[PDB]
C-alpha cells in the first residue's frame, strides 16, 4: 500500500573525498596512474536533509551520508521507474541488505514505515524479476557512510567506506580510499535514481563522477593514502 | 552406470511409503531422477521428476499431493514418498535416470530414461 | 596410455597338463610383447620377447603367439618347476604398462 | 494421448516386424521415445528423439515419424526381440502408450 | 658377472622424500637406458620411470610424474630416482632394471636388481 | 676452458676472465592448483534442447560455478561450425573463467557468416551482435531434420527492418510497426508501413544455405574474481621455498613460492610487479597468499691464465651463495670454485670484484 | 561403381596421430573402451579401416 506524504539545494566542498580502488590488483610502495571516473577534487557536492526527489545518474554517483539513526536504508536506480522497464532496489534491513531487478511498479513518495517492526512501502508491484541478492547489511560521534555507485558493461559497481564523524554540517577534510563492496551483472540501464529512508509513526551528499586521471600513492601495506587530480590545476 | 532401490514391502491401506534409489557411475547432479510405476499386468505409469543439481520438481497430475520426491546429494541417492496408500497403489516402482529434462535449467531435452533400477514391490493390503 | 589385462586371474593346473594364459593390449602393440616370470621372493624373468621370440636357455616347452591386441602364452607341459606368476608387458609407447599378472597353481 | 496398435503383435522368428504409436495431438520428433521391456525385467530405451539410437542397442532396431504417426521397426526379430514395447512422450507433460 | 644393486631403501613419513640408487657393473652401463619398476606387497608389477643412454630424455608414470625424478651418473655406473611428496601408497619394493626392448632402449640382454623395500608410515 | 674457446670461438685464449655462459635453477617439480568444484557445467543442457529461440529473441545461458569438459565439444563430428577466437579449442581445457555465457538460436546457413567479430548484415546488424574484441567460440550445425517442416516452419524469426545497427549483446523483441517513408502508421500495416519481424521458410526440401541451423555462441569473460568455471581439473599438493613449476588456477609461471606478508584484502586475488608480471598469487583452495620470485640464475665466468701457459681454470658464479651451486671461496661477486683462497696480498692479476683479484702462482 | 566401389578404404581409429610420411597398413582390432577383444570385433571393438 502506497501513501502520499521544490526547495533550492546546499552545497558542500568535497576536498579530497570519493577516491576509490580502481581494480582488485594488489600493490604497494608505489605511485600509479590511473585512468576512470572519479568525483574532482574541491567539486560542489548537494547536500540534502533526510527532501528526497529524483536525481539524474550521470555517469555513476558518489553519495555520502551523516547520521546515529539508520535513516537511510537504500537507494532506488532506474530509468522510467515504473513498470514499463527494469528497475534496481537495493534495501537494508535489521539483518540482511536485499537487492532485486524487477519491473517495479514504485510508489510516488516510496519509504519504509517503522512502527522495532518494519513495512516496505517502495512498490505496488514486482513483476518479471530479472535478478536477486541478499547478503549481510551494506551499513551495519556519528557515522559516516560513503559509497560509489557506478554501471558499466553491464554491471552495477559498488564501492564503500565507514568511518565515525565529529564534524557537523559538512563532509571532512583528509584521505580515505572506499573499497569494492559488491559487483551485479544485472545488465540494465540506469538513468535517475532515489534514496530509500525509514520514517517512524540526518543528511546525505551527492556528487557525480566524471573520467579524470588520478595518480595514487599505494604505501607499504597495499593502502591507498594519497591522491593527485591531474586536471585539477597546472 | 549403476542404479539400485529397496527391496519390497508390505502396506496397510492409509500408511505411507518411502523407496530409495542409490545411483553411481556417473556424474550425479548433471541428470535428473525420474519415477515411474507399473501395477501387475499393466503399462508404465509417470510419477514425477526431480532435479538433483536444484531439488526442483515436477508431478503427474495424479500423485499431487500424493507424492514427494527428495534427494541426498552426499550419498548420491535419490528417495520418493508415496502417501495415502490404497489396494490398487500395489505395483513396482521404478527409478531411471533422466534425460528427459535439464537439472540446472528445467527444460525439456533429446532424450529419455536411460539407465532404470531393479524396481521396488509394494504390496498394500490390510491381512498380513 | 596402453592398459594391459589378462586372463584368468589365476588357474590350477597338475604337471602334463597343457597351460594356456591370455594377455590382452588395451590398443594394437603390433607383435611388442615381453612374457615376465616371476617366482615370490624373486625379481621377474623374461622368457619371451617380440611376443614370439623365445629367450636363450628357456626350455623348449615354453612358447608364446599373436599379435596387434590378442597375444597367448603356453606352457605344452606343466612342470612343478613352473608354479609361478605370469605377467605380460608392452614396450610399443612409453609409459611402459605390466598386465595384472597370471598366477598359476599346482592341481 | 499415446495409442499403439496392435495390441498383440504375432510373428515367427527370423521375421520383419513393424509397431506403431500415434498421438491425440501433435507431438515433436525431439520429443519422443521407445521403450523395450522384457518379462521379469525393467524397461530399457531403445530410441530417442524419434530416430535417435540408444546406447548398446543393435542395428536391428529403428525407428521414424512425425506429426502423430511415428513407428518402431525391427529387420529380423532374434528370440531376444520378443518382448512389450511402450511409446513415450515428453512434449506436453509425460506420457506412455499401452504398449504393444 | 652382471650385477644391479639397490640401496637407500627404509622407512620414511607421509609428505616426505627419498633418494634410491641402483649400482651396476658387469655391463656396459653407459650404452644402455634404464627403467625403474616398482611392486606392492601382495601387488603386480608397476612401470615407474626410464631414461635414456645419454641421461637426456626421461618418461613416468602418471601415478609418479610431476613427484619422482630420474637421473644417472655413467661415470659412476649409477642409476638414481629421488621421490618427493611420498604418500602411503608408495610403499613397495623397488627394482632398477634393463628391459628388453627393440624399440626404445635397444636393450637385447633383459636384467633386474634384487629390489629395495621402501614403506612409507 | 672449452666453453672459453667456443665462446671467443679461437683455440688460444689470453690470460682474464670471461663470461662464456648462464646458469639457472630448474624446477624441481611442477604443482597445478585449480578451484575445488564438484559439479559439472550443464552444457548437455543447452546443445540437446528440444526446442531453439530465435535470432530476433536469442536466448542466454550463464554458466558458472562447476568444471567443463570441452573434450567433448570440439573433438565432435556433430558440428559444421566450431570457430574461436582469441583462444585456441585444445588449450581451453585448462583455462579458468569467472563466467561463461552461451547464447542459442536458429538461423539459415547463409547466414552462418555473419556470427563473427567485425561482421555486418541483417542478423549481425539487427539481430544478434558480437563486439570487435569477442573472445570465445562460434558453434553450430544442420537441424534440418528437427527444425523443417514439410508445410515450412514459420515458428522461427527474424528483424528485417531497424532504424539502427545493434550494439554487441542487445536483445530487441519489439514487434511494432516500422515506417519506410515519410507518412506515419497509426499501428496499422500498409504502404511504408511494415511488420518489422519475418518468418523464415523452414522445410525439409530446402537447399542447404537456406535449411536451418542450431548456433550455440559460447562466450569467455575472465573478471578479477575467484574463478567459477575450470577445465577438467587434476590439482596437486601446495610446495614452497623450493623452485618449481606452477598452474594457480589458469596462471601458468616458474619460481620459488613462499608465504607472503602481502596484506590481500578478501578480493584481491593476486599482485603485480612493474613489469606487468605477477609476483603474488592467491592460492584458490587454502586462501593462503604466496609470494612468488623466480630461482636463481646468474653469470658464470671463467678465470685463466693464458692457454700458453696453462690449461687450468677458475669459475665465478656470479651473485649467488656457494651453497646454491650444484677449492671454494664466497665473494661479494658470487661463488669461485677452483681458486685457492690466501691471507697474503698482491698487485691486482685477474680482477674478480670487490677488492678480490685472482692469479696462477 | 553403381553399386559402390568398396576396393577403396581409409583409417578412422588409431591411437595417436601419424608422424610425416608415416604409412601403417595394420588391420588389426581398435580397442575403444576398456575391455579388450580376443581379435574379435563386438562392443569397443573396432576394425580400423
Ligand atoms: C496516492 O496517490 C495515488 C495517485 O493519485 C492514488 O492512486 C493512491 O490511492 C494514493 N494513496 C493514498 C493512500 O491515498
Ligand atoms: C531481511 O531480509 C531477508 C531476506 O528477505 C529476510 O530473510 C530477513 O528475515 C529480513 N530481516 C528482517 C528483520 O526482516
Ligand atoms: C512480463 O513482460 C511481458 C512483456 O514483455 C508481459 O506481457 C507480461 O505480462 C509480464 N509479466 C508479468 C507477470 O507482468
Ligand atoms: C539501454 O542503453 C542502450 C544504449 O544507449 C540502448 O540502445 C538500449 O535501447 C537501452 N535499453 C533500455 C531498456 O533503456
Ligand atoms: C603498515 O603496517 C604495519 C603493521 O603491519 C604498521 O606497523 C605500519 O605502521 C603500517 N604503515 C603505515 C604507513 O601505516
Ligand atoms: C671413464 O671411466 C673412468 C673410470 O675408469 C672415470 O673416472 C671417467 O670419469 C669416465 N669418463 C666418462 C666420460 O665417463
Ligand atoms: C547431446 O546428446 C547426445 C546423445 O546423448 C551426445 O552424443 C552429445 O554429445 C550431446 N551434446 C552435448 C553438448 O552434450
Ligand atoms: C574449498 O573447499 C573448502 C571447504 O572444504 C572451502 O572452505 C573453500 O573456500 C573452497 N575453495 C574455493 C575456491 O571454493
Ligand atoms: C708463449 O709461451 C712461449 C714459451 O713457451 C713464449 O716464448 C711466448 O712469448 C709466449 N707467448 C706469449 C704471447 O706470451
Ligand atoms: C648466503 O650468503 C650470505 C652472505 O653473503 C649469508 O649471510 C647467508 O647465510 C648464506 N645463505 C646460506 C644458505 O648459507
Ligand atoms: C686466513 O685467515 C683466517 C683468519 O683471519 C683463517 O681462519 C684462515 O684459515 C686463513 N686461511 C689461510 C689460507 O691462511
Amino acid at each position: 500500500q502506497c501513501v502520499n506524504l521544490q526547495l533550492p539545494p546546499a552545497y558542500t566542498n568535497s576536498f579530497t573525498r570519493g577516491v576509490y580502488y580502481p581494480d582488485k590488483v594488489f600493490r604497494s610502495s608505489v605511485l600509479h596512474s590511473t585512468q576512470d571516473l572519479f568525483l574532482p577534487f574541491f567539486s560542489n557536492v548537494t547536500w540534502f536533509h533526510a527532501d528526497n526527489p529524483v536525481l539524474p545518474f550521470n555517469d555513476g554517483v558518489y553519495f555520502a551520508s551523516i547520521e546515529k539513526s539508520n535513516i537511510i536504508r537504500g537507494w532506488i536506480f532506474g530509468t522510467t521507474l515504473d513498470s514499463k522497464t527494469q528497475s534496481l532496489l537495493i534495501v537494508n534491513n535489521a539483518t540482511n541488505v536485499v537487492i532485486k531487478v524487477c519491473e517495479f511498479q514504485f510508489c510516488n513518495d516510496p519509504f519504509l514505515d517503522v512502527y522495532m517492526k518494519s513495512e516496505f512501502r517502495v512498490y505496488s508491484s514486482a513483476n518479471n524479476c530479472t535478478f536477486e541478492y541478499v547478503s549481510q547489511p551494506f551499513l551495519m560521534f556519528k557515522n559516516l557512510r560513503e559509497f560509489v555507485f557506478k554501471n558499466i558493461d553491464g554491471y552495477f559497481k559498488i564501492y564503500s567506506k565507514h568511518t565515525p564523524i565529529n564534524l557537523v554540517r559538512d563532509l571532512p577534510q583528509g584521505f580515505s580510499a572506499l573499497e569494492p563492496l559488491v559487483d551485479l551483472p544485472i545488465g540494465i540501464n540506469i538513468t535517475r535514481f532515489q534514496t530509500l529512508l525509514a520514517l517512524h509513526r540526518a543528511a546525505y551528499y551527492v556528487g557525480y563522477l566524471q573520467p579524470r586521471t588520478f595518480l595514487l600513492k599505494y604505501n607499504e601495506n597495499g593502502t591507498i593514502t594519497d591522491a593527485v587530480d591531474c586536471a585539477l590545476d597546472p | 552406470v549403476q542404479l539400485v532401490q529397496s527391496g519390497a514391502e508390505v502396506k496397510k491401506p492409509g500408511a505411507s511409503v518411502k523407496v530409495s534409489c542409490k545411483a553411481s557411475g556417473y556424474p550425479f547432479t548433471s541428470y535428473g531422477i525420474s519415477w515411474v510405476r507399473q501395477a501387475p499386468g499393466q503399462g508404465l505409469e509417470w510419477m514425477g521428476w526431480i532435479s538433483t543439481y536444484n531439488g526442483n520438481t515436477n508431478y503427474a497430475q495424479k500423485f499431487q499431493g500424493r507424492v514427494t520426491m527428495t534427494t541426498d546429494t552426499s550419498t548420491t541417492t535419490g528417495y520418493m514418498e508415496l502417501r495415502r496408500l490404497r489396494s490398487d497403489d500395489t505395483a513396482v516402482y521404478y527409478c531411471a535416470r533422466d534425460y528427459t529434462r535439464g537439472a540446472w535449467f528445467g527444460e525439456s531435452l533429446i532424450g529419455g530414461f536411460d539407465n532404470w533400477g531393479q524396481g521396488t514391490l509394494v504390496t498394500v493390503s490390510s491381512a498380513s | 596410455v596402453i592398459w594391459m589385462t589378462q586372463s584368468p586371474s589365476s588357474l590350477s593346473a597338475s604337471v602334463g597338463d597343457r597351460v594356456t594364459i591370455t594377455c590382452q593390449a588395451s590398443q594394437d602393440i603390433r607383435f611388442y610383447l615381453n612374457w615376465y616370470q616371476q617366482k615370490p621372493g624373486k625379481a621377474p624373468k623374461l622368457l619371451i620377447s617380440d611376443a614370439s621370440n623365445m629367450e636363450t636357455g628357456v626350455p623348449s616347452r615354453f612358447s608364446g603367439s599373436g599379435s596387434g591386441t590378442d597375444f597367448t602364452f603356453t606352457i605344452s607341459s606343466l612342470q612343478p618347476e613352473d608354479i609361478a606368476t605370469y605377467y605380460c608387458q608392452q614396450y610399443d609407447n612409453l609409459p611402459f604398462t605390466f598386465g595384472p599378472g597370471t598366477k598359476v597353481d599346482f592341481a | 494421448v499415446l495409442t499403439q496398435s496392435p495390441g498383440t503383435l504375432s510373428l515367427s522368428p527370423g521375421e520383419r516386424a513393424t509397431l506403431s504409436c500415434r498421438a491425440s495431438q501433435t507431438v515433436s520428433s525431439t520429443s519422443l521415445a521407445w521403450y523395450q521391456q522384457k518379462p521379469g525385467q525393467a524397461p530399457r530405451l531403445l530410441i530417442y528423439g524419434a530416430s535417435s539410437r540408444a546406447t548398446g542397442i543393435p542395428d536391428r532396431f529403428s525407428g521414424s515419424g512425425s506429426g502423430t504417426d511415428f513407428t518402431l521397426t525391427i529387420s529380423r526379430l532374434e528370440p531376444e526381440d520378443f518382448a512389450v514395447y511402450y511409446c513415450q512422450q515428453h512434449d506436453t507433460s509425460l506420457t506412455f502408450g499401452g504398449g504393444t | 658377472e652382471v650385477q644391479l644393486v639397490e640401496s637407500g631403501g627404509g622407512v620414511v613419513q607421509p609428505g616426505g622424500s627419498l633418494r634410491l640408487s641402483c649400482a651396476a657393473s658387469g655391463f656396459t652401463f653407459n650404452s644402455y637406458g634404464m627403467h625403474w619398476v616398482r611392486q606392492a606387497p601382495g601387488k603386480g608389477l608397476e612401470w615407474v620411470a626410464f631414461i635414456r643412454y645419454d641421461g637426456g630424455n626421461k618418461y613416468y608414470a602418471d601415478s609418479v610424474k610431476g613427484r619422482f625424478t630420474i637421473s644417472r651418473d655413467n661415470s659412476k655406473n649409477t642409476l638414481y630416482l629421488q621421490m618427493k611428496s611420498l604418500r602411503a601408497e608408495d610403499t613397495a619394493v623397488y627394482y632398477c632394471a634393463n628391459l628388453k626392448d627393440s624399440r626404445y632402449s635397444g636393450s637385447y640382454y633383459d636384467y633386474w636388481g634384487q629390489g629395495t623395500l621402501v614403506t612409507v608410515s | 676452458l672449452s666453453e672459453t674457446k667456443c665462446t671467443l670461438k679461437s683455440f688460444t685464449v689470453e690470460k682474464g676472465i670471461y663470461q662464456t655462459s648462464n646458469f639457472r635453477v630448474q624446477p624441481t617439480e611442477s604443482i597445478v592448483r585449480f578451484p575445488n568444484i564438484t559439479n559439472l557445467c550443464p552444457f548437455g543442457e543447452v546443445f540437446n534442447a528440444t526446442r531453439f529461440a530465435s535470432v530476433y529473441a536469442w536466448n542466454r545461458k550463464r554458466i558458472s560455478n562447476c568444471v567443463a569438459d570441452y573434450s567433448v565439444l570440439y573433438n565432435s563430428a556433430s558440428f559444421s561450425t566450431f570457430k574461436c577466437y582469441g583462444v585456441c579449442p585444445t588449450k581451453l581445457n585448462d583455462l579458468c573463467f569467472t563466467n561463461v555465457y552461451a547464447d542459442s538460436f536458429v538461423i539459415r546457413g547463409d547466414e552462418v557468416r555473419q556470427i563473427a567479430p567485425g561482421q555486418t548484415g541483417k542478423i549481425a546488424d539487427y539481430n544478434y551482435k558480437l563486439p570487435d574484441d569477442f573472445t570465445g567460440c562460434v558453434i553450430a550445425w544442420n537441424s534440418n531434420n528437427l527444425d523443417s517442416k514439410v508445410g515450412g516452419n514459420y515458428n522461427y524469426r527474424y528483424r528485417l527492418f531497424r532504424k539502427s545497427n545493434l550494439k554487441p549483446f542487445e536483445r530487441d523483441i519489439s514487434t511494432e510497426i516500422y515506417q519506410a517513408g515519410s507518412t506515419p502508421c497509426n499501428g496499422v500495416q500498409g504502404f511504408n508501413c511494415y511488420f518489422p519481424l519475418q518468418s523464415y521458410g523452414f522445410q525439409p526440401t530446402n537447399g542447404v544455405g537456406y535449411q536451418p541451423y542450431r548456433v550455440v555462441v559460447l562466450s569467455f569473460e575472465l573478471l578479477h574474481a575467484p574463478a567459477t568455471v575450470c577445465g577438467p581439473k587434476k590439482s596437486t599438493n601446495l610446495v614452497k621455498n623450493k623452485c618449481v613449476n606452477f598452474n594457480f588456477n589458469g596462471l601458468t609461471g616458474t619460481g620459488v613460492l613462499t608465504e607472503s606478508n602481502k596484506k590481500f584484502l578478501p578480493f584481491q586475488q593476486f599482485g603485480r610487479d612493474i613489469a606487468d608480471t605477477t609476483d603474488a598469487v592467491r592460492d584458490p583452495q587454502t586462501l593462503e597468499i604466496l609470494d612468488i620470485t623466480p630461482c636463481s640464475f646468474g653469470g658464470v665466468s671463467v678465470i685463466t691464465p693464458g692457454t700458453n701457459t696453462s690449461n687450468q681454470v677458475a669459475v665465478l658464479y656470479q651473485g649467488v651463495n656457494c651453497t646454491e651451486v650444484p677449492n671454494v671461496f664466497q665473494t661479494r661477486a658470487g661463488c669461485l670454485i677452483g681458486a685457492e683462497h690466501v691471507n697474503n696480498s698482491y698487485e691486482c692479476d685477474i680482477p674478480i670484484g670487490a677488492g678480490i683479484c685472482a692469479s696462477y702462482q
